[PDB]
């Protein structure tokens, strides 16, 4: 049908815009953030992929959890994530954010950020290299390229 | 590259060319091709009104030369 | 030259206004055609409401706001 | 109260602005220059009490030049009579009052 | 008088009535005073332009000047009042009676 | 000569902007009175014909008034054409 | 036919803003030993389109605490004033020919400030409030000096009309007559457009995002377009004021090209300026404008009042 | 009454006056005064006073910005009031709007005197002058004559401004 | 007429842009999302509480100086008078008083912010 073709093209166009212009919130916790700083460094230059740090949660598309989430910090992390306008995506960076990591058996550590927020991409490492984080970012872009919102609305 | 900034600057220049050039072209087209008259003071406006009245077509830009003296 | 043409144009428009004012005012009981509002008998410059009053709105705008609105 | 130091010293601190018939820049006249000139010359030295009564004609002309109330009333009468004649269809305004006048320089 | 003159005059009357009534804030009454100056400026400008009084074209400008000082004056008083009470409420100006 | 010089040197060392501002202001105040071209400026301002020159009615004894614009009488702007 | 002219003035300016985003990103990249956007499209040419599409397809949030009416009004006012800035500019023929163009543009800028003021106040955020007060301070710092600078430079033009500036500079540039003013004027524009080193109302190093911290998606996009359009317009105004190109009444294309080149040069000058130095404290900017720029501006105003009288060189227009 | 432009602008002028005359939160009052200043600039421009309108608009915009700065500091009003958030503010706003409407209706349909005198209408275009001359602006020359004719005005105005600066310094001293 | 059309078109374009911004994307508002932002943790007080301004005196001075610029605005026209000496004297006198006001407030520590 022509409607199917139209919604397919519109979904592609919409997906392309979202994938291309990804704005992660300027937010780091621990060790891994330093590696994130190296992804914005001249060698890798995430800005050339359309990726721009933005301080305000509202003007942010991605939240990169780069570091250990503690029990004292979890409410703050949840709050900023909530204040991101949709669509929003979460990338878990490093062992500490993935599953607690080297502080897994600690009284003051949340064992993985996925108990607080839903996670899209899990980047392993301690810390993941700037190439590892960049690979995870491109994987998230490929995942966004794969999603279909207008097709589901049309079939439903 | 450093010359890869040039395509964006060229697109900027192409975009910024359009306002002034289009304004000049529209001014020529609407006023008969002769640089739309400027009336900063009332005397110039009176001149324009006289031209419009004597044009016989209600357009100020239509100019009557020596061929109206018989 | 412009002064002479302005004088003739104003006088002509006043004369047409007077002739029509006579035409409309047939049977108004105590109406004097062409009566002034000034005690003095000297010339008084027309109000421009006296000139384009009985005329179409387009040239009323042209006479009033024509210069101000022209840019 | 009023200490006329300007008249005593011949200074003209603020008398240049009191009337519109007094030496405007570039000789630009007021819209009712003649009427105010006549009214001022009528009542120059006779005094306020005599001026308010003996120079009332010039003052009335000046005020009706300023506000044009009588002219507005006359024009409104003309307009309403023309409108009532038109509404019942007996006037037929001429072409030159409808925008069809042969223009002149 | 045209309708424009009556509109400006009634705007001045509205601003004066707004000043003469105080709700709680001194800043609102200062705004009403400045509105009265604005209405006076507009009215005098229309009167001068209509009658072609050339030399009077400068008096509205002077008018604006003596608005600002007055406005400035008011603002100064306000901060002092605030410094005494922490609020610009006219209720606190009640130490002196009739 | 020995006190104001030291004061000016210190002011130039510390506040060059104020020294420049006061110098420019003093020059702008003083030089216009000491200039021969101010009268020329006033004459140029007077020579601009903003409004119509209304002719005077001939009574018979006005030798300094011209009868035609190109007559030798009347003001001349040849001082302006070479200025 | 006037609507066609309005659209021809509006749409190309928006496109030029969209691509000035790319130009600034690439200039900063190459000045910081990197490349900048070069992936989305050839040489990054499609990056602005992607950014706009992403921004206008993302949801907009209305804060519960914030007043909604003024919150919505502020970006509309900012963008509309940014677009209205361009109508009196002669290129070489203005869209609207005004007898008082400088005054109109100056007044319009004052109106534009309120949108920032109302964005900060209406957001009801402590961070939002701080940026708005910095905007108040900045405007208080810069307007007076900017106004006297315009008056002093226009004393040699004879009138406030912008089309007379081309005739004034038919033989020489105005910057050869008033270079000490131009410098200050340049700095004043940097303060008027909230640009580095005076990016204080939206200071990201202290205020996270400044006045528009609570804004997202479309309203934020409109604020961003208003910012960049104001940048380009002020640089065009500087070019017309101080760098007077020659005009051929039979060939206005040459004037348009030369003016556009000068405007682009000044815009690249702002981009070069932002990367080079750190942000000013908002009290240091006020002290710089009042204790340094104001005395020189007053002295130069006196000098430029006196000079035509001293040299018998008063401009024509009454 | 052609295009009703002057009348519409005057009506908006009075509406903005009523809005800030209802004594609501100062932020709203400044907004209304800005609106009234802009429409007053338009009214003055329609009569040929371009410089005065632009001048009045410019002064008020600068003045209001200062008023906003002061309101944020000293009239903050934790729950700021809008024209529909309070009983008395809405009452005053509605009363002003209805007085505007009734006076307009009576003066337009009828010819009634309010305080001074009555009116007829027919638009504000009638009072014009059809003056046809000049390579200059009469308003511009009238304003520029301040430095040649109004020397006394310049003296008193400059003295007043300097004294005003001294007055502000002395008043805000405290101690 | 042309300027009013220009303003109307600009305002209409901005309003259409904001309408597209608010009606095109999918919206899922909830209480947590709309809460005021303050670095994750909930703000202590409110935005409405008084905000001390340390440059109030400079603000009043700007109010007074703003008026002075209006007086200086008509100077270009005033330069065309036949009484050039009087106009120059008055313009210089006005600028000298403006500079004297600035100097007086500077020396009286009026340009320094409150602590
Ligand atoms: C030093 O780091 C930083 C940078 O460097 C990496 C930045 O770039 C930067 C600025 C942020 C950038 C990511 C730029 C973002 C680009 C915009 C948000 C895109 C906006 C452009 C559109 C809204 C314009 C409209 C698009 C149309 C095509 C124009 C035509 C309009 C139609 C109606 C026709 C900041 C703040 C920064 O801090
Ligand atoms: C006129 C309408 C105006 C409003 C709408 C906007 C109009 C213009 C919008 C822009 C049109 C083109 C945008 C997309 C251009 C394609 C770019 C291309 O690179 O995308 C590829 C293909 O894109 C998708 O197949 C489809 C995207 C576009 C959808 C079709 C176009 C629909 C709009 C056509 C214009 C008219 C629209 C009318 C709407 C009313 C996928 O690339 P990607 O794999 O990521 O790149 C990876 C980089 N690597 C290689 C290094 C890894
Ligand atoms: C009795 C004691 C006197 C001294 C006391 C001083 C206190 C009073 C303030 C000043 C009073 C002096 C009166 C000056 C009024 C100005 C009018 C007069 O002087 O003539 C003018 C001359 O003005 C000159 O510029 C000289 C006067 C300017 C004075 C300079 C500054 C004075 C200020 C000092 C006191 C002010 C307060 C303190 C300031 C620090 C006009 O000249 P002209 O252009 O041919 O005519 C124009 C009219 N046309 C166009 C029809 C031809
Ligand atoms: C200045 C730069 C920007 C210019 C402003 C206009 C930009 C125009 C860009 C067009 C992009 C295409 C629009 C599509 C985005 C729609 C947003 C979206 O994803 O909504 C998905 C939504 C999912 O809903 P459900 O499946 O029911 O599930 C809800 C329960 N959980 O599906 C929809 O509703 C989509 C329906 C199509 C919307 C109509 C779009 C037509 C275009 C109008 C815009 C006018 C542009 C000119
Ligand atoms: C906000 C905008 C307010 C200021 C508008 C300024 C317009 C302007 O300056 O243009 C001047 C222009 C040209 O005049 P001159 O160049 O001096 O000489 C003419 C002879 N050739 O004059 C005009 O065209 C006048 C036409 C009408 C003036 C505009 C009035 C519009 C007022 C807009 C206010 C909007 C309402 C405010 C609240 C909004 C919601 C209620
Ligand atoms: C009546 C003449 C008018 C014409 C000239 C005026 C034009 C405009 C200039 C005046 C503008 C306002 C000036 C205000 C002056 C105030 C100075 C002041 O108080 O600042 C002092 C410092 O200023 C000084 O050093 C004192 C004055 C310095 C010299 C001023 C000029 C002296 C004479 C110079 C010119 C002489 C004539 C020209 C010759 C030039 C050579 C060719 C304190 O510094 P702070 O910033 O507060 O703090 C610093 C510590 N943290
Ligand atoms: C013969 C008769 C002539 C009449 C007089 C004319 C001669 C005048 C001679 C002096 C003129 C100099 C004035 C130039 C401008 C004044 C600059 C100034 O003095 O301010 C600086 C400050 O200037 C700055 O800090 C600028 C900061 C922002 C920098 C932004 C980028 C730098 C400039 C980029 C290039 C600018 C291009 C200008 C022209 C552009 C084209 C229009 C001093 O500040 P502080 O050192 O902090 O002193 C205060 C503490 N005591
Ligand atoms: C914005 C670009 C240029 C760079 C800079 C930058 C990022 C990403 C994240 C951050 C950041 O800098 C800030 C400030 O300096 C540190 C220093 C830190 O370690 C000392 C640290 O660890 C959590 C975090 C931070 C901030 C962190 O949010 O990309
Ligand atoms: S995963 Fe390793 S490098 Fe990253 S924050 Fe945790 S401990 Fe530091």
């Amino acid at each position: 049908s022509r409607g199917e073709y139209v919604v397919a093209k519109l979904d592609d166009l919409v997906n392309w815009a979202r994938r291309s212009s990804l704005w992660p919130m300027t937010f780091g916790l621990a060790c891994c953030a330093v590696e994130m700083m190296h992804m914005a460094a001249p060698r890798y230059d995430m800005d050339r992929f359309g990726v721009v740090f933005r301080a305000s949660p509202r003007q942010s598309d991605v939240m990169i959890v780069a570091g250990t989430l503690t029990n004292k910090m979890a409410p703050a992390l949840r709050k900023v994530y909530d204040q991101m306008p949709e669509p929003r995506y979460v990338v878990s960076m490093g062992s500490c954010a993935n599953g607690g990591g080297y502080y897994h058996y600690s009284y003051s550590v949340v064992r993985g950020c996925d108990r607080i927020v839903p996670v899209d991409i899990y980047v392993p490492g301690c810390p993941p290299t700037a190439e590892a984080l960049l690979y995870g970012i491109l994987q998230l872009q490929r995942k966004i390229k794969r999603e279909k919102r207008l097709r589901i609305w049309y079939r439903r | 590259m450093w010359f890869e900034i040039l395509p964006g600057i060229a697109v900027m220049a192409a975009c910024l060319f359009i306002p002034g050039m289009a304004t000049a072209h529209i001014h020529k087209f609407t006023n008969g091709g002769k640089e739309k008259r400027v009336a900063h003071f009332s005397y110039q406006w009176n001149l324009m009104e006289r031209d419009r009245r004597i044009s016989g077509v209600n357009r100020y830009h239509v100019t009557k030369g020596l061929e109206n003296i018989d | 030259l412009f002064q002479a043409e302005k004088d003739r144009r104003v006088l002509q428009m006043l004369r047409e206004n007077l002739e029509e004012e006579a035409i409309i005012m047939k049977d108004v009981p105590d109406w004097k055609v062409g009566e002034s509002v000034f005690h003095t008998t000297r010339w008084v410059t027309p109000m421009m409401g006296e000139l384009y009053g009985l005329r179409t709105n387009e040239e009323i705008l042209s006479a009033t706001y024509g210069f101000i609105w022209y840019t | 109260p009023f200490f006329d130091v300007q008249k005593r010293l011949g200074l003209d601190l603020d008398r240049w602005m009191t009337i519109q018939s007094a030496e405007q820049p570039h000789k630009i006249p007021g819209r009712c220059h003649a009427f105010e000139k006549e009214w001022i010359e009528c009542a120059h030295g006779i005094g306020g009490i005599r001026a308010e009564k003996e120079c009332k004609i010039e003052f009335d002309d000046f005020v009706e030049c300023l506000l044009r109330q009588k002219t507005m009333k006359r024009l409104s009468a003309i307009k309403r009579q023309r409108d009532k004649l038109i509404k019942e269809g007996k006037y037929t305004p001429p072409p030159h009052h409808l925008g069809k006048e042969d223009p002149r320089p | 008088m045209p309708l424009v003159y009556m509109n400006i005059i009634m705007a001045f009357a509205i601003a004066l009535a707004g000043l003469l009534m105080y709700r709680s804030h001194l800043m609102s009454s200062l705004l009403c005073l400045e509105g009265m100056m604005l209405s006076l400026f507009i009215m005098s400008t229309l009167i001068i332009l209509n009658t072609h009084f050339t030399l009077a074209n400068m008096m509205p400008i002077i008018l604006l000047v003596f608005a600002a000082c007055e406005a400035a004056l008011g603002l100064s008083l306000l901060v002092m009042v605030s410094n005494t009470y922490g609020t610009d409420y006219v209720q606190n100006l009640n130490l002196l009676q009739c | 000569a020995g006190r104001i010089a030291s004061f000016l040197k210190n002011a130039w060392a510390k506040e060059p902007v104020l020294v420049a501002s006061f110098a420019i202001g003093g020059l702008a105040i003083i030089l216009p009175s000491l200039s021969p071209y101010t009268n020329y400026a006033i004459r140029i301002n007077r020579a601009t014909p903003y409004n119509y020159p209304v002719p005077l009615r001939d009574d018979g004894n006005m030798p300094d008034v011209p009868s035609h614009p190109q007559d030798p009488q009347g003001p001349s702007l040849e001082w302006l054409k070479n200025l | 036919m006037f609507m066609i002219n309005i659209l021809s003035l509006i749409i190309p300016i928006l496109l030029a803003v969209a691509f000035l985003t790319l130009v600034e990103r690439k200039v900063l990249g190459y000045m910081q030993l990197r490349k900048g956007p070069n992936v989305v499209g050839p040489y990054g040419l499609l990056q602005p389109i992607a950014d706009a599409l992403k921004l206008f397809t993302k949801e907009p949030l209305r804060p519960a605490t914030s007043s909604i009416s003024m919150f919505i009004i502020a970006p509309i006012l900012a963008l509309s004033l940014a677009l209205t800035m361009w109508v009196p500019l002669p290129m070489p023929y203005p869209l609207i020919n005004m007898n008082l163009g400088v005054l109109f543009m100056l007044a319009m800028s004052s109106l534009a400030v309120y949108s920032i003021l109302w964005s900060g106040w209406a957001s009801n955020s402590k961070y939002a409030l701080i940026g708005a007060l910095r905007a108040v301070a900045q405007t208080i710092s810069y307007e007076v000096t900017l106004a006297i600078i315009l008056l002093s430079v226009l004393l040699m033009n004879g009138s406030y009309t912008l089309s007379t500036l081309i005739t004034t500079q038919e033989h020489i540039w105005m910057i050869f007559t008033s270079w000490p003013l131009a410098m200050m004027w340049f700095i004043s524009t940097l303060a008027e457009t909230n640009r580095a080193p005076f990016d204080l109302t939206e200071g990201e190093s202290e205020l996270v995002s400044g006045f528009n911290v609570e804004y997202a998606a479309g309203p934020f996009a409109m604020f961003f377009m208003a910012e960049y359009a104001n940048i380009i317009m002020m640089n065009a105004f500087t070019a017309i004021l101080f760098l007077g190109a020659s005009h051929d009444p039979h060939t206005p294309e040459l004037y348009t090209i030369n003016f556009v080149l000068k405007t682009l040069a000044l815009t690249i000058t702002f981009l070069w300026i932002r990367a080079s130095y750190p942000r000013f404290r908002y009290d240091q900017l006020m002290h710089l404008l009042w204790k340094s720029f104001l005395p020189l501006t007053l002295a130069l105003c006196m000098w430029h009042i006196s000079l035509p009288i001293m040299t018998a060189s008063i401009p024509p227009q009454s | 009454m052609t295009m009703y432009i002057a009348f519409i602008l005057s009506t908006i002028f009075v509406i903005g006056f009523v809005g800030f005359s209802s004594k609501p939160s100062p932020i709203y009052g400044g907004l209304g005064l800005i609106v009234s200043g802009g429409v007053g600039c338009g009214i003055v421009l329609n009569f040929g006073g371009s410089f005065l309108g632009l001048m009045v608009f410019l002064i008020y915009l600068g003045g209001m910005l200062v008023v906003f700065g002061y309101t944020t500091a000293m009239a903050t009003e934790m729950y700021p009031e809008v024209w529909v958030s309070n009983k008395t503010v809405f009452g005053a706003f509605v009363s002003g709007l209805m007085m505007e409407f009734c006076m307009v209706y009576y003066a337009l349909k009828e010819e009634e005197v309010e305080i001074i005198f009555k009116f007829n209408g027919l638009g504000d275009w009638v009072i014009y002058d059809t003056g046809d001359s000049g390579f200059f602006s009469e308003e511009a020359m009238g304003i520029a004559a301040l430095y040649s004719y109004g020397t006394w005005l310049v003296i008193v105005t400059g003295w007043s401004l300097l004294i005003g600066v001294v007055v502000i310094m002395e008043i805000t001293r405290g101690n | 007429m042309n300027i009013m059309l220009t303003l109307l078109t600009n305002v209409t374009l901005a309003s259409l842009l904001v309408l597209i911004a608010f009606w095109l994307p999918q919206l899922n508002a909830y209480s947590e999302k709309t809460s005021p932002y303050e670095c994750g943790f909930d703000p202590m007080g409110s935005a409405r509480l008084p905000f001390s301004m340390k440059f109030f005196l400079v603000a009043i001075t700007f109010l007074l100086f703003d008026l002075e610029i209006a007086l200086l605005l008509p100077l270009p026209w005033a330069s065309q008078t036949n009484n050039l000496k009087t106009m120059l004297t008055m313009a210089l006198f006005l600028l000298i008083l403006l500079a004297a006001s600035l100097a007086y407030e500077w020396t009286q520590k009026g340009l320094e912010w409150a602590e």
